[PDB]
């Protein structure tokens, strides 16, 4: 016998509330849209991307969360990589607490996470640091390599050789059972 | 109600349109109600004659009109 | 007393429930369009709530520790009140 | 036989209600009553 | 009809008649 | 939309076999060391050997008339003593000697 | 109409096109649906759900009548942490410290690097504790409850300290540095070598803040922080116990494992980092937000005060501060827990 | 392993904690024509479909026999 | 680097890495035999 209580007002509350901002003295420290990416706020937009744009040309999605400092460190170089390679791919910026169904879809278990996607399963490569040894430059190098690889493979063999796999018949229902509604199956 | 419209032929419903009115008893108290035969005849434009049930004495309406 | 204003404020919110004792999300189907379904809540890759409900405080506790360390790297004399009060384990 | 029993009960319990034009789980799809306001 | 354009996926799954092919495939042990 | 132009059903078969083999490797990796090696190599191998030997070779039940003619099996291990009725598998070229 | 019980069933269903679809849905597309008039009804739905949960539980759960729990030598994550509560705690504190993160991102299986580091730290702690016990405990002649008590008392203590400091806006003030004595003033001025400024707030704030120069507004490494703290404590003659000191050292080590940016981003302050890493489900979220709002709007308008104007002020600040610290012991009996009270007594 | 050929599902406990689990529909309805029948209320079946269905009001004992 | 402090502690002997290659405390042929015995006895 296993159960979890359904939810609480705290859990269902806004995960991303506003916090106070300091005056321009705390900012003075020793260490002191974006026209190339798309911030995603809605699973509708995420699905549109994954099921149309990721079939046209590849996408690169950064899944972050506010509490993480590695995300803050990785944001700017990710924007530079986007400004470099937006001609060949699309670039998306996702918050896990705002759009969790996108995080469940991409099978991300730690943050920050890069996800290169093409055909929604023809090429899915997840780049992250589960240990805590890599750095932002290492992650971006791995992302560049993966993007080059997927581009080469899409050019390979007359555009084919990149066909979707298990999502052809699973529809990510074992990952997220709520896709039965999308598919129109009953739940009675 | 059911989608069972009685055939207005005299072999089934004797004396259907001999007079310009129909009558019915309604409910447990069996209240009387009189209805014009033209209001009733409007149904037999939606009636479908391929379908015949209950000793071939009742036809069926089209589902659009019935619903 | 007015210095312990904040102690009173903390003691006010003591046993208020959190997301660590329950599921982090819930589904709501649009009744007019049952194909449309929304997930209200947060992310979670966690299912040991029946254990974590007892140690829920550790996250903010360790945050407070890291911040006390940051303050003490500049001034270690902020704890002397508690040391003199005898709360910490110390061998005078 | 199971199907026969199911339909035989459906007849008696649905065909004379005036409240079940269809199933209540799909009443969202019906048109709206002009008499309610 | 050519071997290649027959065994192309689109023609194989949309326009072709794969009945004889799959019947031969099922009855392979009989022929062998 | 079934099938894609320029792609072959044989290429799709190769894709599928690759998927299946990769999944099998993943499931074997994320499994118990105590059980998987046995259940995947040692029981299949023993069953294969036994079934192949029975279905292919031909064997004989051997008896001996007298105990004085029994062999000396004291030294060799796992069989210290002769027992009559032993099943013995031989090759077709075997002679009585 | 005729009486519906006189009417033939198949004729009724041929007349009706809607309930045809209802029958096909449950008895043509399935073979196991019950022969009831309404299979879509809430009683049936909830019965199906409860049956689903009971079936899955009976199959998967660890029980006295186990179906699937069998031939278990290497356990999975959930069962491992359910049976070994000691390891769930250790594996979880390491995760939050090695990666400043939320419990919601707790990994299914940890890395072998993390496990090995845990074993090394266990070596360190058990060595120190065993040698201490060998020395002192013998010349004289349930761990779960103890750990729970220790952690509860510790979080209560740190909460009380944070409240005490927020009382005078000294809790998380950086790049400012609070000062309640001329000795501390000199000590923290030695950081910037006399450079920088000093700021004051009038007679409700019982301390004076110091701003170093922007090049020296950095945060220090946690090992350096611990060394500074301990050195000050031994200079004053109040050393911690060795077990606690080792605990601090291991905490500093796992914090060093984070790397260059261990607490703050480049253009970030410690208050912003705290509010960033703060759990949003936390009850004290609004309390901390209130405090930081007030602190920001006060420090925006804080006045500048030069050096010698403060020392004469720092004397009376020391006086009323020691008076408040004396009052603190009684104030803990007001609302602090019985543990804090008995430890103050 | 890389992770490309990972298990294409998530455990039911984790789904239950995520608020994602669905229990129902041992059966399914493949086509939207078949899904929206009980919601249309006016054409659950097209006319062609209706006349095709009218051929199977009874089982065929003749075909069974043959 | 972040993890260099931990990854410096991981330096092994030749005999250590031979023992790991062979999997002394991680294969457990006695456990394999116990599993086989229990599995056959469960028939
Ligand atoms: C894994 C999950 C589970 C998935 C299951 C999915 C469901 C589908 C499975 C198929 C369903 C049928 C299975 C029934 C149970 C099987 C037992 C059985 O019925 O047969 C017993 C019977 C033997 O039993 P017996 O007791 O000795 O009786 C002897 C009598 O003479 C008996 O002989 P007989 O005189 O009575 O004559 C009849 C006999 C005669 O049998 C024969 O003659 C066999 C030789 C026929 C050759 C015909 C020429 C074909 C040319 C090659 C075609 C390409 C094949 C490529 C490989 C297979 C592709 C599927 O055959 C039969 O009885 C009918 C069996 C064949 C029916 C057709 C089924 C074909 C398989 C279709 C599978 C499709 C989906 C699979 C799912 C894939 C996973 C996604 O079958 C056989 O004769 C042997 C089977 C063939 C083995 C040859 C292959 C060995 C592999 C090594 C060869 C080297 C090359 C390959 C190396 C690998 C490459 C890297
Ligand atoms: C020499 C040493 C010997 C030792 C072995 C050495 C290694 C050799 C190779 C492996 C041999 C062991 C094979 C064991 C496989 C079965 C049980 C198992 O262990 O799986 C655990 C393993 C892990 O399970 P899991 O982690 O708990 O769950 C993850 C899912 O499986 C993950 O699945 P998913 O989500 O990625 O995808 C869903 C999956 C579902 O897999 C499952 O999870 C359940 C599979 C159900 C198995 C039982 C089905 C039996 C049904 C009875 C058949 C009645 C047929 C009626 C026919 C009448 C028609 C006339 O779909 C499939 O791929 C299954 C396809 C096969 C089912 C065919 C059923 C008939 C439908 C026909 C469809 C048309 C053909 C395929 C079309 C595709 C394009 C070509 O399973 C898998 O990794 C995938 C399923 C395995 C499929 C078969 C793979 C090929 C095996 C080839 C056998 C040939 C052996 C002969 C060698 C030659 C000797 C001479
Ligand atoms: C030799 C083998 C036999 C032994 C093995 C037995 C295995 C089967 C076991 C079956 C057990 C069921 C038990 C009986 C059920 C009775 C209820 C019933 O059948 O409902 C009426 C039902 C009437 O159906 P209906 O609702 O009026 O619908 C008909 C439509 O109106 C007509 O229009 P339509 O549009 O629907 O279609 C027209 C036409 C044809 O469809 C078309 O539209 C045109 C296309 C037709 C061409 C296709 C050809 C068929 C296949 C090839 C045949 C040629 C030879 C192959 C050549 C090889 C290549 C060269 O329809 C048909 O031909 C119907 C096909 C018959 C299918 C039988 C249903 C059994 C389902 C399960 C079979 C299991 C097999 C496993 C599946 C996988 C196998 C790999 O009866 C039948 O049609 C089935 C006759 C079954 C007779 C089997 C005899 C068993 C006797 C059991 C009685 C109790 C035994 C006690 C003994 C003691 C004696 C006193
Ligand atoms: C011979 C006796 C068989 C009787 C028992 C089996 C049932 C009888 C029915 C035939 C069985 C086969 C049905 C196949 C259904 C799959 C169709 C399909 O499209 O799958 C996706 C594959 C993969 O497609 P794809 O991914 O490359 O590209 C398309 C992508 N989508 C789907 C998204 C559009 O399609 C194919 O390319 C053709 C596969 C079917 C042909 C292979 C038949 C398999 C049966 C043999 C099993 C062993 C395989 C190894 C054979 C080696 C030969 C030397
Ligand atoms: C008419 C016929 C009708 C019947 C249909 C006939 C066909 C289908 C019949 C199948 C039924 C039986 C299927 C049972 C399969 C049991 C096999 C099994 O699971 O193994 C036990 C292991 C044991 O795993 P486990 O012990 O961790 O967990 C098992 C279950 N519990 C938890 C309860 C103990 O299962 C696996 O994880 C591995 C299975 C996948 C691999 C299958 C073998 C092939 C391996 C090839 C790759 C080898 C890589 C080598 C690399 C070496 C370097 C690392
Ligand atoms: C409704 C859709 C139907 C689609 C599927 C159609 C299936 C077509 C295959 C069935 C046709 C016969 O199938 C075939 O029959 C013969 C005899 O029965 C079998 O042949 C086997 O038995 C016969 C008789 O002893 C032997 O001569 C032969 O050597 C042996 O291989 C084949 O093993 C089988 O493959
Ligand atoms: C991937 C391809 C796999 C396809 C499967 C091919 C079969 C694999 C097993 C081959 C094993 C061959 O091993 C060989 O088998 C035969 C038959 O048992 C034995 O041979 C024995 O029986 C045969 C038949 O009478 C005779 O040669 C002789 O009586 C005797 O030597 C050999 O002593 C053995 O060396």
């Amino acid at each position: 016998s296993f159960a979890i209580p359904p939810a609480n007002a705290a859990a269902l509350a806004d995960p991303l509330p506003a916090t106070p901002t300091p005056p321009p003295v705390f900012e003075a420290v020793s260490s002191a849209a974006l026209k190339n990416v798309e911030e995603v706020s809605t699973m509708e937009r995420y699905e549109a991307a994954v099921y149309e744009e990721s079939f046209k040309k590849p996408i690169v999605c950064l899944f972050f969360a506010r509490f993480s400092l590695q995300s803050k460190v990785l944001l700017q170089p990710f924007l530079d990589f986007a400004a470099s390679a937006s001609n060949n791919a699309t670039f998306f910026l996702i918050d896990c607490d705002r759009v969790p169904r996108a995080a469940y879809h991409a099978r991300v278990e730690n943050v920050p996470s890069l996800v290169v996607m093409k055909g929604d399963d023809a090429f899915r490569q997840t780049i992250t640091d589960s240990v805590g040894v890599k750095t932002a430059g290492d992650l971006i190098q791995e992302a560049r390599s993966a993007l080059d690889q997927v581009l080469r493979l899409d050019q390979q063999e007359g555009g084919t050789k990149l066909q979707p796999g298990v999502s052809s018949y699973t529809h990510h229902i074992g990952v997220d059972n709520l896709n039965v509604y999308r598919k129109g199956w009953p739940v009675a | 109600m059911l989608n069972f419209i009685p055939k207005r032929c005299p072999s089934v419903s004797l004396l259907f349109g001999k007079r310009p009115v129909q009558r019915i008893e309604v409910g447990q108290a069996r209240h009387q109600l009189e209805i014009p035969v033209e209001t009733i005849e409007k149904i037999y434009e939606g009636v479908d004659s391929r379908l015949e049930y209950h000793n071939k004495d009742y036809n069926a309406m089209k589902w659009k009109d019935f619903m | 007393a007015r210095s312990f204003r904040w102690m009173q404020a903390f003691a006010a919110v003591k046993g208020k429930p959190t997301a660590g004792s329950c599921a982090a999300g819930t589904a709501v189907v649009n009744p007019e369009d049952p194909t449309k379904v929304t997930l209200k809540g947060r992310y979670t890759n966690f299912s040991l709530q029946h254990i974590w409900e007892k140690y829920d405080y550790l996250q903010t506790h360790l945050l407070l520790r890291e911040c006390m360390l940051s303050q003490v790297a500049k001034n270690p004399r902020l704890l002397d009140p508690e040391i003199n009060a005898g709360l910490t384990p110390t061998v005078f | 036989g199971k199907i026969h029993g199911a339909v035989w009960r459906m007849k008696h319990l649905f065909a004379t209600n005036f409240k079940m034009v269809g199933h209540p789980r799909y009443a969202y799809a019906l048109p709206k009553n002009p008499l309610l306001q | 009809v050519s071997f290649s354009q027959f065994f192309d996926s689109e023609y194989f799954w949309t326009k072709a008649n794969v009945g004889p092919f799959f019947l031969f495939l099922f009855t392979s042990p009989f022929w062998y | 939309p079934l099938g894609v132009k320029g792609r072959s059903v044989f290429a799709g078969m190769r894709s599928f076999i690759g998927q299946r083999l990769g999944r099998l490797y993943d499931s074997f990796y994320y499994s118990q060391s105590s059980t998987k090696y046995v259940m995947v190599f040692l029981f299949p191998a023993g069953i294969f050997y036994t079934r192949f030997r029975a279905d292919t070779k031909l064997g004989y039940h051997v008896f001996i008339n007298e105990e004085k003619l029994y062999p000396d099996y004291s030294q060799n291990y796992f069989d210290t003593k002769w027992t009559n009725g032993r099943k013995v598998y031989l090759d077709d070229e075997t002679t009585v000697e | 109409n005729p009486p519906v019980w006189k009417v033939n069933t198949n004729e009724w269903l041929d007349s009706d096109q809607y309930w045809q679809a209802f029958v096909e849905k449950h008895h043509f597309y399935s073979q196991y649906q019950p022969g009831v008039v309404d299979p879509e009804a809430p009683q049936e739905v909830e019965a199906f759900k409860q049956a689903w949960h009971s079936r899955m539980g009976k199959f998967n759960d660890r029980s006295d009548t186990p179906m699937l729990y069998a031939y278990m030598n290497e356990l999975p994550s959930w069962e491992y942490y359910d049976l070994h509560r000691s390891a769930f705690l250790e594996h979880m504190t390491y995760f939050l410290v090695r990666t400043g993160g939320d419990f919601r991102f707790f990994p299914e299986m940890p890395p072998w690097q993390w496990l090995a580091h845990m074993e090394n730290l266990r070596f360190k702690l058990l060595s120190v504790a065993q040698s201490r016990r060998s020395q002192l405990q013998l010349a004289n002649l349930h761990g779960e409850e103890y750990t729970q008590k220790f952690l509860q008392y510790e979080t209560e203590l740190f909460q009380a300290c944070a409240a005490r400091l927020m009382g005078h806006f000294m809790f998380l003030c950086d790049p400012f540095i609070p000062v309640q004595s001329a000795e501390a003033l000199s000590a923290v001025t030695r950081v910037d070598n006399g450079k920088g400024k000093l700021f004051s707030l009038g007679d409700d704030v019982n301390a004076l803040f110091y701003l170093p120069e922007q090049q020296r507004r950095d945060v220090e490494r946690p090992t350096q922080a611990v060394q500074t703290l301990l050195g000050h404590l031994e200079a004053t003659g109040r050393p911690f116990n060795p077990c606690y000191s080792e605990l601090l050292h291991v905490h500093a080590e796992v914090l060093e494992e984070r790397g260059e940016h261990w607490l703050t981003a480049p253009g970030e302050c410690v208050s912003q980092a705290f509010l960033r890493r703060l759990r949003t489900d936390d009850p004290a979220y609004e309390v901390y937000c209130s405090y930081f709002k007030e602190m920001y709007e006060r420090f925006a308008g804080a006045k500048e005060v030069s050096m010698e104007d403060g020392r004469k002020r720092l004397a009376t600040i020391e006086k009323n501060a020691q008076e408040e610290a004396a009052a603190y012991g009684l104030a803990l009996k007001t609302m602090g827990s019985a543990e804090l009270a008995h430890k103050a007594r | 392993p890389s992770g490309a050929y990972r298990l294409p599902a998530v455990d039911y406990k984790r789904q239950l904690s995520r608020g994602t689990l669905v229990e129902g529909a041992d059966f399914y309805l493949p086509t939207a024509q078949e899904q929206q029948r009980l919601a249309r209320h006016f054409e659950p079946y097209s006319e062609q479909e209706q006349e095709e269905r009218r051929k199977f009001r009874f089982q065929s004992i003749s075909v069974y026999l043959a | 680097r972040p993890g260099q402090g931990s990854n410096a502690q991981f330096q092994t002997s030749l005999a250590d890495k031979t023992r790991g290659l062979l999997g002394v405390g991680f294969l457990r042929p006695t456990k394999m035999a116990s599993f086989a015995a229990t599995f056959l006895l469960n028939f």
